[PDB]
């Protein structure tokens, strides 16, 4: 079953390999963030609620009163978003909270309240997403790009034997909150741990345990275990401990367990817990280097013979034995694992109390103040701890919970005692060598922040400043009578929302060069920005491709530049779970057979299993046809047994972006040449007419329609009207919610300006009578044909040398390509002229203007501004305008030459608007702002006519068109139950409203309810009538501006000699010369070449997937040149039925399956008129055709299977010897045009502290000439020609306007003098105290 | 400076100086009060710091700022650096005469000849071609000459096709390498907006054909144009400077 | 220096706190420098009183408007002929810096790209000397004492 | 890696295979750049400290110089005698391997044919005037520097 | 010296300048209450 857009034409398609999974909407990353953002969520958690929840309710001192909040709402946006670009205002909706303010008075403070006053306040304007996931900021369309950042929780790294000349490695671990202080545990040289706050000054780990109400017997029983020992002198031994170099082998029993010197092996242990060993006696001095556990005292006089933690010697064991004691207890650490950390720390804690620890602490943090018990333990007690300070966010909890191996991913978001225990002992534990550090690149450790979780983020700093004030004015008085409105300013809440949205790293002006610029521009993900990366520290260890990457975030697709692998792209399926990780579609495998569910995976999860490849042969069934099949496991790829395997990839091209995607035959390109065609791909410039690509990959139709640009059907229906600007359709009627009329139109987008000055056009692609359903396209918008993408034109190619006109990478075209408009392309530029007032008076705008002699006045209205639909050029006024001067001071010899011929002064400037040079293109829009005191001349006011005149047109044909389906369908519900035919269409059309129906009482009383509704209804409309008329307000223009006037100029650029362009496998060039049609090479038939491209440069640049695009070029054309024939000899369907349905059969073991038997023979001879220029082919992106179908679809046409036919030379009529390869080729017309990039200076304006030439084009400006430049100049022995280009030539003042008078007298000389740049630094040198002077001759 | 819309720009300078003054003369009027001496030595204090954050701002103290967060630019930022006076401005400025654009091939093309656009030709030249009309008679004067060039008459095309006749022009690329990335030609006046470069030049400026584009420098003085035609002209520069080798080798 | 101020100017008989026959004295003296010295172009005192006047009343009527005021309503709000609430929506606000960073491409300051207005073109340079030409041939191309006379008148 | 890549571009790569290519790729991307803005570093230190010497006298009259012999490292020569004296001027009589006379006198610039002829008489010791043995005070003499190598 | 907050281009200082600010830096460590900011000195 095909689409109708679809069967117009179809496309075919190779790709044996079948698809599970649809690719999903492409703006998704976009339209969910901001729809979480600005929403109204009951548990609130997600966006404004989570704020308001997060700050409110306020709380002054001692609880006097209190200010809850409530709610909030968004009201409706001023202007809509096409008002919104014309005004330069940005698009947004005000945000009103209704707050509460309750007051406590005296006796019971938890009790009865005084008063609680209602109100809403309105706080701030925050933008709104268009439905396309962008912003209108400043009339000006933006996108907020994502960005990959690190996740709260804790992480452990190490410093891999580096910064260390031993070369030991040191770990560390830190806590990352999602705002807050970040803690810290590494390991000195010396093995010893130590926290460091915030980036402070380290101290000893164990001073926090003692901060947080921790004895050292405490420490030292979480940390260390315990050894016993009972006083004869008999320890109790556990056959585990003495795993293993003793001093003592055994003395259990008595008679032998095991001899000296030898170490204790398994075997050993075997017999001792076979025989049950309990209690053992050892030698005294065994115990000489222990530690004592506990303290010990002496009960005779109650002193304290030994404190824990202490090293036991022999007099220590006597006194205690001869003190009575006879348990005593001491501490394990084997050196090879349990070894001892904690102890040394405790021996180095210049630390006994929690006072002393919280003292040094707040020295560390604040030095310099009078430490105080109160003050430190609050600080302390603030810096972790509180909610208010610290969030370590539920992403954050889920992070750390899951690194120390707990079962709850709920928690709360400070830090406790347990954590930080936990944390110790696991760092501990990885120094012994159980456990591994983590990596910092892995994409289980990223996470993605889009604009609403940003903006959120914006929105509550604004709140915690509003706060603070509101806190701070309830601190004092506490009035009545003073509701909540006077202390909340909503300039400090919008201050950071517009901030953010208007002039911040990630939010930039949207790329509007075609359909693709914008797909791939929205979803882009960042590492740089607030809270992330910088270019300068960044290092190649984040930029390079790892191993998570894959389907997650495109390998190919990256700038190419300063910042290459810090912007990335996201992958086709790649999507982002609860939390803000990356994850991707896999096929879930059972025992056997591959079902069809998907799975959803993200970077860790997949590590623990083992994925088969897309390109892994299946049977009919879903079992695994080869006995082995290839996997990447945790880290690698293998071949694994058919029957432990559990899941595969979705698609083959689930790994590339949409950029990518869209390269066919990418498989034989080198992954350089991949990535330069993606980025150019992405800088074709839309053309008069569009053309599909005969070669594609399948993915067009996907970004065409995922992007907007094009006009899609809402509902099925019949298309009622078409025209060039709009298109009406009638709805089925299986879809009309009887409340509606039927009908919905579509309002094209005509020849309108983009952000690069290029064309945005919609055409309808629908005819009248023509069914549509949902998903088609009813316009194309620029570079899409019937739906699908289309960046380029199909040109016939020939590779071959042809006389050094393609020498490096220069590109030969023909005349016949320039004749027919192939690469001609449409910009509008807008130009602003601003009628400012002076301080000499205001500025006018008028006709008639000194000094112009009525040669460019001819084009200016009575006005003085250009009427619409002039064809202009370099020089000419369009908007003329006079700016008051004063005074003049004429020179002895303009007063002679005034007086003689008797001309008086102007006493008025010319500073009019005119074309800039070099453009010539045709006025199709002027419009005028003008102030609310002005008095709105003549064109201002035939414009506000033609306005409100369109503005009433438009809404009554919306009503009458609306009320003409309404009628319809009242008339299509009278044919039953009281049905009038004959006598209905009798009456007037306004008495069908009154029709009566089954008689009732009940039936009229609802008829006067709907005559009443139909009144209000059009009351409605009449208002809204008499709102538009109302859009003739004054106009906000920034402060001295009278009015502006904007026109704007379509010019239409063709192709010629320096234009840039382009294949789609990173093969660029310029054009050299533009080639009459006679001296091009032609072939047998008589059919020259449209463009001659180089083959030495497919050679070096191993991207050989141009050469199979030319050969399938070649094929697809042929097939469509045998439907042109047989359509123009008139043949019957039942032959074009046959031919096209060989073409569509063609392959090996192909998905598609075209029926051809099941289509009309109208629909037959429609799609045989649309494949009549070439056949579109589909070649995935590794699941592409082999050279064999290649050579059988060749054949299918009459052409060699070679590919290389035998040319001859346009010049002398001589064939070229040794045939040469021709066919058709992709070329896209990049946005490096040579209009834009020529220019040239001879003098112009200077800058006015460093008087040297301006810099720029628009300034006019000059060539830097730096240093290297410079010593090429002293290279050779080119004194004056460099003493010419720092003098002269740049900022000797009084040196530049002697050489010009000079040049104009025909003497070439100069006298240099001295820069200005050197007398610039004597005046600073000798403003401070030096004294710096030109010495005399 | 006065801006468009009332708006001022200013030099940070003019804070500073106005800190030292402000200091100044409070210490002034304050010794005149006889002050406890506290108040005078803390105003001492001030002055110094003011004058040290002019002559070097944050040199010693942490720093001063103005309106925004950023430090205040002092005298002593205004030399050194890598953007001060002492660099920067003093053999790396703008210059006249200049004009840049795209490069084709032109094979056609003899090693001393480059193919120039005609209208960056009629730019660059352009007090040659008014001295050159005034000087047949074509003009009366120099507004005269400049409005026929304006309107780009006839007559001006052959005057600009005798001023380009042997006036050598510079041409450079980009990463001035070694002493072979500028190199004068003898100009060709073309149609079109692009450089025409031969192409046994390509290697001596590592120069491609797919979207550079080159630099173009005109001599005014007789001892510029000798220098042109007799050191840097590229028929002379057929040797690498770095070995004997040819570096005009066919590629 | 306003406490200096105060401490001269107090009587204790009157036994008025200090700490409040000065924290009067300290705070004009603060405010009277805040507008004397705190702008690079000096406004009169009652210029700034306006000012910060028109700034509050306007924050009020936003708040109960939901909306920016218009000159025309902060005109009726306050006392003023709407032409000097204008005037004084204009008083430029503080000067910019002129090295504020505007760069991306080549580390260009703002004052870079100001220019200089008050320069002659070097066409008006020739321009100049070529009449101080010409007048001399058409004044020679008569008789001396006509000559003197023009020259002189 | 241990497995390599075992398709060509005729063929086509799998997804795995390119994976890998890609990392090979964007490493050579970053280099590239690293190179050039290193090798700028160079230069300009060696333009500071050179700048200012320079071709100021025509001979200084020094009788000493560099001892030029063919650089072998082990096996073959890998630079001959021709390439590191061709140009150069000599500080000392060439005498013929037989010690008879003087093959080239003195202060002979060596051009292509006296290297031809010590190629002939087969001598591989020739002493060159040399520039950092010049006897010129601040700067260089014309004949202890050689020729132009440009001109 | 480089500070790099993280763990890693040429030398060009003076030994005079070594000298001074070995000293200067011994003293630092002998210092008592250093201090070189206006208003903490006011305020002491
Ligand atoms: C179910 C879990 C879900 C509700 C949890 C899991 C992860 C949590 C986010 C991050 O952790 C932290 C972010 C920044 C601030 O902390 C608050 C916002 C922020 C987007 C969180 C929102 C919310 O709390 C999330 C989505
Ligand atoms: C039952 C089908 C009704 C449909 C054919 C009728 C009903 C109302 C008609 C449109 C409206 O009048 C508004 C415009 C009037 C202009 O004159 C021509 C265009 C315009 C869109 C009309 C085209 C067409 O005539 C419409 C759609
Ligand atoms: C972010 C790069 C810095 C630079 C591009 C930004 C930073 C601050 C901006 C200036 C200031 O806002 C003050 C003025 C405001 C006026 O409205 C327009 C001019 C004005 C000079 C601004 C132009 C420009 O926008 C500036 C220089
Ligand atoms: C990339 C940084 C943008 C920078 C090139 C842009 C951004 C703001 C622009 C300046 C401001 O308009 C203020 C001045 C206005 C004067 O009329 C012309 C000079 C002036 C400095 C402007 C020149 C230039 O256009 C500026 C610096
Ligand atoms: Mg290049
Ligand atoms: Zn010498």
């Amino acid at each position: 079953v095909y689409s109708y857009t679809e069967k117009k034409r179809i496309r075919k398609d190779f790709g044996k390999r079948p698809q599970v999974l649809d690719v999903p909407y492409l703006l998704s990353i976009q339209l969910d963030s901001f729809q979480k953002f600005i929403e109204q969520d009951p548990e609130g958690q997600y966006g404004l609620e989570a704020a308001f929840r997060s700050v409110f309710p306020i709380q002054s001192y001692s609880g006097n009163s209190e200010l809850q909040y409530v709610s909030y709402r968004l009201g409706e946006p001023v202007f809509d978003v096409q008002e919104c670009q014309i005004r330069g205002v940005t698009y947004s909706a005000p945000l009103r909270v209704k707050l509460r303010l309750v007051i406590y008075e005296r006796e019971a403070p938890e009790g009865t309240v005084k008063d609680i006053k209602e109100q809403e306040v309105y706080m701030g304007e925050i933008p709104l997403m268009t439905d396309n996931g962008t912003f209108v900021i400043n009339g000006t369309e933006r996108v907020i790009v994502s960005q990959l950042h690190r996740s709260p929780g804790v992480f452990f790294d190490s410093d891999k034997g580096k910064t260390h000349s031993s070369g030991k490695v040191l770990y560390n671990a830190r806590i990352i909150p999602y705002r807050g202080s970040w803690l810290d545990f590494e390991f000195d040289p010396k093995d010893n741990l130590f926290v460091r706050i915030d980036r402070r000054r380290k101290l000893p780990a164990t001073i926090i345990l003692r901060a947080l109400n921790y004895t050292t017997e405490q420490i030292l029983d979480l940390f260390f275990e315990k050894v016993i020992f009972e006083i004869k002198l008999q320890m109790e031994l556990v056959p585990e401990r003495l795993r293993g170099t003793a001093s003592f082998d055994i003395e259990a029993n008595g008679k032998v367990y095991v001899e000296k010197g030898r170490r204790i092996t398994a075997r050993h242990i075997r017999q001792l817990e076979k025989d049950d060993v309990k209690l053992i006696e050892v030698p005294v001095e065994y115990i000489a280097g222990k530690v004592v556990a506990k303290d010990y005292i002496d009960e005779s006089t109650g002193e304290l013979i030994c404190a824990a933690n202490m090293e036991l010697s022999l007099d220590l064991l006597a006194k205690l034995s001869q003190s009575g004691h006879k348990r005593i207890e001491t501490l394990f650490t084997n050196d090879l694992d349990h070894g001892p950390y904690i102890s040394e720390t405790l021996r180095v804690d210049p630390t006994n109390d929690r006072l002393s620890a919280l003292v040094e602490i707040y020295r560390m943090m604040r030095p310099g103040e009078p430490p105080t018990r109160e003050a430190a333990e609050s600080l302390f007690e603030n810096l972790f701890f509180s909610e208010d300070r610290y969030d370590l966010s539920a992403v954050g909890r889920m992070k750390f919970n899951r690194s120390l191996l707990r079962e709850e991913i709920e928690g709360s978001g400070i830090l406790s005692k347990d954590d930080i225990i936990d944390v110790m002992k696991k760092l501990i534990d990885i120094r012994n060598g159980k456990g591994e550090v983590d990596d910092i690149d892995h994409l289980g450790n990223r996470r993605i922040r889009s604009v609403g979780e940003m903006a959120e983020n914006q929105f509550r700093v604004g709140l915690v400043r509003v706060e603070r004030a509101v806190k701070e004015r309830l601190s004092l008085g506490d009035l009545d009578t003073l509701m909540p409105q006077d202390m909340i300013n909503a300039k400090p809440i919008s201050a950071a929302v517009k901030e953010f949205f208007g002039s911040s790293q990630l939010s930039q002006f949207m790329d509007q060069n075609n359909p693709l610029s914008e797909i791939t521009h929205k979803r882009r993900i960042s590492a740089l920005g607030p809270g992330g990366l910088t270019r300068e520290r960044a290092g190649f260890e984040v930029r390079d491709v790892h191993p998570t990457h894959y389907g997650r975030v495109c390998p190919i697709e990256t700038p190419e530049g300063p910042n290459i692998g810090l912007i990335n792209s996201l992958s086709v399926y790649a999507q982002t779970n609860e939390y803000g990780f990356l994850e991707t579609p896999y096929r879930k495998v059972t025992d056997g057979v591959v079902t069809d569910e998907i799975h959803y995976l993200s970077a860790i999860e997949e590590g623990n299993y083992v994925i088969a490849q897309a390109n892994s042969n299946l049977d009919e069934e879903g079992h695994f046809v080869e006995d082995l099949v290839t996997c990447r496991s945790k880290g690698e790829s293998s071949l694994f047994s058919r029957d432990q395997v559990d899941y595969m990839d979705v698609s083959t091209q689930q790994v590339v972006s949409v950029g990518a995607s869209l390269i066919p035959f990418l498989e034989h390109d080198d992954a350089n040449r991949a990535l330069m065609g993606a980025n150019m791909q992405r800088q074709a410039v839309p053309t008069l007419r569009a053309d599909k690509p005969l070669v594609g990959t399948g993915m067009e139709r996907a970004v065409a329609v995922d992007s907007g640009v094009t006009a899609v059907a809402k509902r099925g229906g019949v298309v009622q009207y078409v025209d060039a600007s709009r298109i009406v359709i009638k709805v089925n009627e299986d879809e009309m919610y009887p409340g509606e009329a039927g009908i919905d139109i579509y309002n094209l987008t005509k020849y309108t300006r983009s952000n690069q000055n290029t064309c945005i056009n919609q055409m309808p692609c629908v005819s009248l009578g023509e069914p549509v359903e949902r998903g088609d396209v009813l316009a194309d918008g620029p570079s899409t044909d019937l739906g699908e993408l289309a960046l380029g034109q199909n040109m016939r190619v020939a590779f071959m040398p042809w006389n050094g006109y393609n020498f490096e990478d220069s590109i030969l075209v023909s005349e016949r390509v320039v004749q027919e408009d192939r690469f001609t392309t449409i910009h509008i530029q807008e130009l602003a002229c601003v009628s400012r007032d002076t301080k000499l008076g205001p500025e006018e705008i008028t006709a008639d203007i000194p000094n112009v002699g009525e040669a460019a006045l001819s084009k200016l209205d009575e006005s003085g501004i250009v009427y619409i639909g002039a064809e202009v050029t370099g020089g000419d006024i369009l908007v003329g305008k006079v700016t008051p001067k004063g005074e003049t001071q004429l020179t002895p010899e303009e007063k002679l030459l005034r007086a003689i011929f008797g001309e008086k002064a102007s006493d008025v400037k010319d500073s009019s608007l005119r074309v800039p040079n070099g453009v010539s293109g045709t006025v199709i829009d002027v419009q005028v702002f003008t102030r609310d005191g002005v008095e709105k001349d003549k064109r201002a006011l035939e414009i506000e006519e033609m306005q409100l005149k369109q503005a009433k047109k438009d809404l009554s044909e919306e009503l009458q068109i609306l009320e003409a389906g309404l009628f319809s369908r009242i008339r299509a519900v009278l044919v039953a139950g009281g049905v009038e035919a004959e006598k209905l269409d009798k009456l007037p059309r306004d008495r069908w409203l009154e029709l009566g129906l089954t008689d009732e009482e009940k039936q009229n009383q609802l008829e006067q309810l709907a005559e009443q509704y139909d009144e209000l209804k059009h009351e409605f409309e009449k208002k809204l009538e008499a709102k538009r008329r109302k859009i003739t307000q004054g106009d906000d223009l920034a402060p001295g501006v009278l009015k502006i006037v904007k026109v704007y100029l379509a010019v239409k650029r063709r192709i010629q000699p320096g234009d840039k362009m382009a294949g789609r496998h990173g093969n660029k060039g310029v054009i050299s010369k533009i080639n009459p049609i006679e001296d091009m090479p032609y072939d047998e038939n008589g059919t020259p070449v449209d463009i001659v491209l180089n083959p030495l440069g497919v050679p070096s640049r191993m991207n050989i997937g141009q050469i199979l695009e030319t050969h399938l070029g070649m094929a697809a054309k042929g097939i469509g040149d045998k439907i042109n024939a047989m359509l123009k000899q008139q043949q019957e369907v039942a032959k074009l039925r046959e031919f096209i349905q060989r073409a569509y059969d063609l392959g090996a073991d192909v998905r598609q399956k075209v029926d051809l038997s099941t289509f009309s023979d109208e629909e037959v001879m429609r799609l045989a008129e649309n494949l009549r220029k070439g056949m579109p082919i589909a070649t995935p992106v590794f699941d592409g055709a082999k050279e064999a179908e290649i050579k059988e679809l060749l054949k299918l046409g009459d052409l060699p299977t070679s590919g290389q036919i035998r040319l001859y030379d346009g010049r002398t009529g001589e064939q070229f010897e040794r045939p040469v390869t021709v066919g058709y080729m992709y070329m896209l017309k990049l946005n490096h045009l040579v209009d834009d990039k020529m220019h040239a200076r001879s003098t112009g304006s200077y800058s006015l502290v460093t008087q040297q030439p301006l810099g720029g084009k628009a300034q006019f400006g000059g060539q830097r000439f730096g240093e290297m430049e410079v010593w090429a100049l002293e290279a050779y022995g080119a004194a004056y020609t460099l003493q010419e280009m720092l003098t002269v030539k740049s900022d000797d003042v009084n040196g530049r306007t002697k050489m010009y008078k000079n040049i104009v007298d025909g003497n070439h000389q100069m006298e240099p003098g001295m820069p200005e740049s050197f007398n610039v630094l004597l005046k600073e040198i000798r403003s401070l105290g030096i004294n710096i002077e030109l010495e005399d001759e | 400076v006065p801006l468009d819309g009332g708006r001022f720009a200013t030099s940070d300078l003019n804070d500073l100086y106005r800190r030292v003054i402000n200091r100044n003369n409070r210490l002034k009027r304050l010794l005149d009060l006889a002050a406890p001496d506290i108040i005078v030595r803390n105003e001492k204090r001030m002055l110094q710091e003011a004058v040290d954050a002019l002559l070097d701002n944050g040199r010693r103290g942490r720093a001063i700022t103005g309106s925004n967060k950023r430090p205040l630019k002092s005298l002593a930022d205004m030399i050194k650096g890598k953007q001060g006076r002492f660099r920067q401005n003093l053999l790396g400025k703008r210059v006249d005469y200049s004009g840049r654009s795209v490069i084709t091939v032109g094979p056609y093309l003899r090693l001393h000849q480059c193919g120039l656009p005609k209208k960056m030709a009629l730019e660059l030249f352009k007090p040659f071609i008014y001295g050159k009309l005034e000087l047949r008679g074509l003009a009366t004067t120099i507004k005269a000459a400049k409005k026929m060039v304006e309107r780009e008459e006839a007559v001006v095309w052959d005057i600009l096709d005798e001023v380009i006749r042997e006036h050598p022009v510079l041409l450079n690329r980009a990463p001035t390498l070694h002493r072979l990335g500028i190199q004068a030609f003898e100009p060709v006046l073309i149609e079109g907006k692009a450089i025409q470069l031969h192409p046994l030049v390509c290697a001596a400026y590592n120069a491609d054909f797919d979207g550079d584009q080159m630099a173009v420098h005109v001599p005014l003085t007789l001892e510029a144009q000798l220098e042109a035609r007799a050191l840097m002209m590229s028929t002379n520069n057929i040797l690498s400077p770095a070995n004997g080798e040819p570096i005009i080798v066919p590629s | 220096i306003g406490l200096m101020k105060a401490v001269d100017k107090f009587e204790y008989r009157r036994g008025y706190k200090f700490s409040t026959y000065a924290t009067w004295w300290i705070r004009q003296a603060i405010t009277r420098s805040i507008a004397d010295q705190a702008r690079t172009i000096r406004i009169p005192v009652h210029m700034i009183e306006t000012i910060n006047k028109l700034n509050r009343i306007s924050r009020q009527m936003l708040q109960e408007m939901g909306r920016e005021p218009t000159p025309e309503e902060l005109a009726e709000r306050m006392l003023m002929p709407e032409d000097k609430i204008r005037k004084v929506l204009k008083i430029a606000k503080e000067p910019i810096s002129m090295e504020t960073p505007i760069g991306d491409d080549e580390d260009s300051h703002l004052g870079d790209f100001i220019e200089d207005t008050t320069l002659e073109l070097p066409l008006d340079s020739a321009t100049t000397e070529s009449l101080r030409a010409a007048t001399h041939d058409v004044l020679a191309g008569l008789t001396a004492r006509e000559a003197k006379v023009l020259r002189m008148r | 890696i241990e497995t390599p890549i075992t398709a060509n571009f005729r063929e086509g790569l799998n997804v795995l295979q390119y994976f890998i290519s890609t990392h090979g790729a964007r490493k050579g991307l970053a280099d590239t750049a690293l190179k050039t803005a290193n090798s700028g570093y160079l230069t300009r230190r060696l333009v500071d400290v050179a700048q200012d010497l320079v071709v100021t006298e025509d001979d200084c009259g020094t009788h000493e110089g560099i001892m030029m012999t063919p650089v072998i490292e082990g096996g073959d020569v890998k630079e001959p005698l021709r390439d590191r004296v061709l140009g150069r001027v000599t500080a000392e009589d060439v005498l013929k391997p037989g010690t008879a006379d003087i093959l080239v006198p003195r202060n002979t610039l060596l051009h292509e044919q006296w290297c031809d002829l010590l190629e002939e008489n087969s001598v591989d010791a020739v002493k060159v005037r040399s520039v950092v043995s010049c006897d010129t005070d601040f700067g260089v003499c014309a004949h202890c520097y050689g020729r132009d190598l440009a001109r | 010296i480089q500070v790099m907050e993280e763990a890693p281009a040429e030398n060009t200082a003076d030994e005079d300048a070594a000298e001074a600010a070995a000293q200067v830096l011994s003293s630092v460590e002998s210092e008592i209450g250093r201090t070189t900011d206006p208003v903490r000195m006011y305020m002491r």
